[PDB]
């Protein structure tokens, strides 16, 4: 039923940004230890931006992996075209709600990295 | 090696428009069919993943600092970081590449115009030669487009 594919997605989100959190927490505890060669600066910044692609990679597919699931039940008509339309509505709504959880973490670490 | 030449093609394409304002009018491999259907996709998809992360990316882009070309060769690095514990799916590719498109719009307001051929290039040989066998099962450009398609 639809609401097991929006609390997938929901489950998906959620661990997704989670990851990020704890990511972006490790690599300032190991920025902040070191002494930073330029080097070493690059590598970590390197870091960050690969755990952000990585966290929004993964929202953005467990969305529109739940958008191939709610089309697939329409094509087994397990949910009436309005049902679908409340679903595919909480899932851009769960989208919208995780890209602002990945934009607030990605600049929290982008303070840290040039004051904190 | 026909999957380089057509994932180029697309990448590319949405780098260059993107970076522009103005869309190709060239003739594509396909007239009417999956290159083009990418691209459209591309659009569709890879523009609203700028939109929505409009934050996020501006702080990457700042701190990686991509003044000229051998910071392009560090955006590599940044795509086999994000690959690097398995996992393989389209969310992650559309967003390499709108990301790369973000960069490329950059690029062109620096006067580097030159270097986003290198990006594209550049996205475009990490993953064909190291996701070559999973983009093939997924069926390649065909598969991208029937996983973000909505009607």
């Amino acid at each position: 039923d639809p609401k097991k594919v929006l609390d997938k997605a929901k489950d998906q989100a959620e661990n997704r940004v989670r990851e990020l959190k704890q990511v972006l927490e490790e690599l300032y505890k190991e920025a902040r230890k070191l002494d930073l060669t330029q080097e070493m600066r690059k590598k970590l910044i390197e870091r960050y931006a690969a755990a952000i692609i990585r966290a929004i990679g993964d929202i953005n597919n467990a969305i529109y992996q739940a958008k191939q699931e709610a089309e697939k039940l329409k094509k087994a008509g397990l949910v009436n075209s309005q049902q679908l339309d409340e679903l595919l509505r909480r899932l851009d709504e769960l989208q919208k709600e995780a890209s602002r959880k990945a934009n607030e973490y990605g600049r929290e670490f982008e303070l840290k990295l040039e004051y904190g | 090696d026909e999957l380089y030449r057509q994932s180029l093609e697309i990448i590319s394409r949405y780098l260059r428009e993107q970076a522009t304002g103005a869309k190709d009018t060239k003739p594509m491999g396909r007239s009417g069919a999956t290159s083009r259907k990418a691209l459209e996709t591309l659009r569709r998809v890879g523009d609203g993943v700028q939109r929505n992360h409009e934050t996020a990316f501006q702080g990457m882009l700042r701190k990686l600092d991509i003044k000229n070309e051998d910071d392009v060769k560090s955006l590599s690095r940044v795509m086999i970081h994000v690959f690097s514990d398995g996992v393989t799916n389209w969310g992650r590719i559309v967003t390499l590449i709108s990301f790369g498109a973000f960069v490329a719009k950059h690029l062109k307001t620096i006067n580097q115009e030159s270097c986003i051929e290198p990006l594209a290039e550049s996205i475009t040989d990490v993953l064909v030669r190291t996701k070559r066998d999973w983009l093939v099962k997924q069926r390649g450009w065909d598969g991208f487009v029937e996983f973000f398609h909505v009607e």
